[PDB]
Formats: C-alpha cells, sequence, structure tokens
C-alpha cells in the first residue's frame, strides 16, 4: 500500500558531476529505506540500508540521508561505471515496496544528429515473397527519436521510439515490411530519423 | 562465496504453471529468510514473497496470494517458486534474493530468469544476410518468439566492431533484431563472415554466410 515516488524519473549527467536523487514515501517509514543500483540485464546491487548506511564494499561517493518520508541518494562525483538505474525501497512494513527507479544517463552530445544506417531487402527475402527494410540508429544521447518511413516521398508510417544504452552510444531500430512488388516498383524508400532540431534521412533504391 | 543460481524460466500460456528454482551455497541455508522479486521493463521492481525456512512460514504479496507458492528443499539448499494461474502481466525477470537478517532488504541476488506468459506460439527465426576503408554487413533475425536470441560472428571468434541491436516487437506479436559487424572493405574478398543465431526457446541455431551483393 505504501507508495515510493522517486524524482527525477531520469537525468543526464557527466563524469565528475554531483547527482542527487529523491525518494518520497506516501507515509512514515522511519529509517527503513534501502537503495540499489541496477544495470541492464543485471541483478540489483545493494548500496544503502537504514536510509544512511553504506553497505560493505560500496564506494564512498555513494551516501544516503532522510527519515520519515523524505529520502536522498547522492553520488558525490559521478564515475564512469555509475550510469544505471537507482531504486529506493522501503522495508519498514509489508509489502517492502520499491520506488519506480531513476535512470542516470550519459549526457553525451545532446545536439548531435542521429547516426542512421539503412539496409534494403536481400534477394533471399525477396525470393521468400517477402521483404524487409532495416533502419539502424546509433545516438550519442539518451532521448527518444521519431522515425518516419517514406515510399518515394510519400509517408508510410511514423512512430516515436525509445533508445537503449549499448554494451557508449544509445541504440534503436525500425523495420518496414513490403511486398516484393512494392520494393521493385518504387524509385526508392527512405528512413527519416529526428531528434529535437536534427533530422537524418537515408534512402535506398532497388538496384 | 554466497551464490544463488536460478533455473526454470521459459514460455508458458495464460493459466499455466511454472516452477523456478534457486540453488543456494556459501551460507547456512536455514539461517536466513529468502525472497522472490520480479523486474519488468517500465514496471520496475516488485517483491513477490518470502519464506522463513526456520519457521516453515511464508508470506506473499497481495497480487500473488492464492496463486504462487513458495517451498524449500533443505537437503539440496534450494528454494522454489511455484507459479499457478499465470497471466500475461506476470511476464517478467524473476530473482531469488536473501535478507541479511530480520530486515527485508536484499544483500545477495540470483542472476535472474525470464518467464514469458503469452498465448503466442514459439517460432524460430528467419535469418537473412545484410550484404555490405570499412564495410558494415549484418544479419536480420526476423519473426521469432519468444525472447531472447543471441547473435555471434564467426563462432564467437569475431567480437570487435560487432553491434547487435535490441529486439523490436512488431504489432504481429513477433520480434525482429539485427546484428551488424564493421570490417575492412579489403577483407570482403578473402575473409568469410558467418552470423551465428541462437534461439534457445525454439532449440534452433541458424548460421548464415554473408556474401557481397
Amino acid at each position: 500500500d505504501i507508495q515510493m515516488t522517486q524524482s527525477p524519473s531520469s537525468l543526464s549527467a557527466s563524469v565528475g558531476d554531483r547527482v542527487t536523487i529523491t525518494c518520497k514515501a506516501s507515509q512514515d517509514v522511519s529509517i527503513g529505506v534501502a537503495w540499489y543500483q541496477r544495470k541492464p540485464g543485471k541483478a540489483p546491487k545493494l548500496l544503502i540500508y537504514s536510509a544512511s548506511y553504506r553497505y560493505t564494499g560500496v564506494p564512498s561517493r555513494f551516501s544516503g540521508s532522510g527519515s520519515g518520508t523524505d529520502f536522498t541518494l547522492t553520488i558525490s562525483s559521478l564515475q564512469p561505471e555509475d550510469f544505471a538505474t537507482y531504486y529506493c525501497q522501503q522495508y519498514y512494513i509489508y509489502p517492502y515496496t520499491f520506488g519506480q527507479g531513476t535512470k542516470v544517463e550519459i549526457k553525451g552530445q545532446p545536439k548531435a544528429a542521429p547516426s542512421v544506417t539503412l539496409f534494403p531487402p536481400s534477394s533471399e527475402e525477396l525470393q521468400a515473397n517477402k521483404a524487409t527494410l532495416v533502419c539502424l540508429i546509433s545516438d550519442f544521447y539518451p532521448g527518444a527519436v521519431t522515425v518516419a518511413w517514406k515510399a518515394d516521398s510519400s509517408p508510410v508510417k511514423a512512430g516515436v521510439e525509445t533508445t537503449t544504452p549499448s554494451k557508449n552510444k544509445y541504440a534503436a531500430s525500425s523495420y518496414l515490411s513490403l511486398t516484393p512488388e512494392q520494393w521493385k516498383s518504387h524509385r526508392s524508400y527512405s528512413c527519416q530519423v529526428t531528434h529535437e532540431g536534427s533530422t537524418v534521412e537515408k534512402t535506398v533504391a532497388p538496384t | 562465496e554466497v551464490q544463488l543460481v536460478e533455473s526454470g524460466g521459459g514460455l508458458v500460456q495464460p493459466g499455466g504453471s511454472l516452477r523456478l528454482s534457486c540453488a543456494a551455497s556459501g551460507f547456512t541455508f536455514t539461517d536466513y529468510t529468502m525472497d522472490w522479486v520480479r523486474y519488468a521493463p517500465g514496471k520496475g521492481l516488485e517483491w513477490v514473497a518470502d519464506v522463513n525456512p526456520n519457521s516453515g512460514g511464508s508470506i506473499y504479496n497481495q497480487r500473488f496470494k492464492g496463486r504462487f507458492t513458495l517451498s524449500v528443499d533443505r537437503s539440496k539448499n534450494t528454494l522454489y517458486l511455484q507459479m499457478n494461474s499465470l497471466r500475461a502481466e506476470d511476464t517478467a525477470v524473476y530473482y531469488c534474493a536473501r535478507n541479511l537478517g530480520p530486515s527485508f532488504y536484499f544483500d545477495y541476488w540470483g542472476q535472474g530468469t525470464l518467464v514469458t506468459v503469452s498465448s503466442a506460439s514459439t517460432k524460430g527465426p528467419s535469418v537473412f544476410p545484410l550484404a555490405p576503408g570499412t564495410a558494415a554487413l549484418g544479419c536480420l533475425v526476423k519473426d521469432y518468439f519468444p525472447e531472447p536470441v543471441t547473435v555471434s560472428w564467426n563462432s564467437g571468434a569475431l567480437t570487435s566492431g560487432v553491434h547487435t541491436f535490441p529486439a523490436v516487437l512488431q504489432s504481429s506479436g513477433l520480434y525482429s533484431l539485427s546484428s551488424v559487424v564493421t570490417v575492412p572493405s579489403s577483407s570482403l574478398g578473402t575473409q568469410t563472415y558467418i552470423c551465428n543465431v541462437n534461439h534457445k526457446p525454439s532449440n534452433t541455431k541458424v548460421d548464415k554466410k554473408v556474401e557481397p551483393k
């Protein structure tokens, strides 16, 4: 029943920064609060317990504070291996609820154009009476991008897509399925990728 | 020293049942309460249940009471989660975890296991070559279910310059992914490039040689 609200939901930051994450409990949970670091595809990792005690082996740049309903995790100087999602958790009372997480993302290059790579259908897929256009996207920043597809210069479809960090840059991709007659009969097809004030469009043609 | 090794994930249809195992080592198994905690993209973390192996008692989160059951096998130092009446919304990565003592925050965790609940059928992937200073070539791994697939190049010998993109769910309920390797243009005549696609959920591996256009 006890709600745990973190804020911000996400933030961008650079090596050396001071990061401060906030967790608010919907009621008094005393000193009974833990913080965890979670990397993608990895187990959460315990950092802080009792609101302010560093767990064994946890670097000193991590520290927590708070009591009652207002809690804080603070990273004194953000290190490279610290981009991750940080969760607060109350263990004061059942059911030991977690905060929704706060993504701490590499700032990167916020005004860079998206890098876009576009592959046409292979002769193999065309022979299987099918065909797929493959648009690959690599960005130096965390934000969502918009992808629009074009047949010649007419729009086909268009969606917003979130990117995810990679094993560094953020990645996404989009797919457009076509009949073989669709691919052969148009002069070209295009994937167009937009982030804020930058757009990159790549074009392919049956050749 | 302290290890929790899980097994048992997989695909199951709505209403089905599945049992997960947590094999423990490096501590007196019965001296600690243990837990399950699940994670789902965009749903964060949810504590599921705990068992005190000393009292034999377990406690469940409201959403799972009456349908999930904990149990333990001391002789094997192993914790189980039995899930019944699963719904699509139970799709998640399940972790076993341990309390330090009486307080319910978690010091050690399992590696995690994916449980997918869906009425959609397992389908192995269609693998298509993406024909290519340097050249980018790839494979398209198309129309598969459920996750995950893994892609390697040249049997895992080639790791530099490889980029596997996250799987994308189409509105057909099937996934597609691509993996691209960037190699010297001068390599293209003399060096063979083979993508190795492993889809454990359908017990299928597919290897595709990528040729110039």
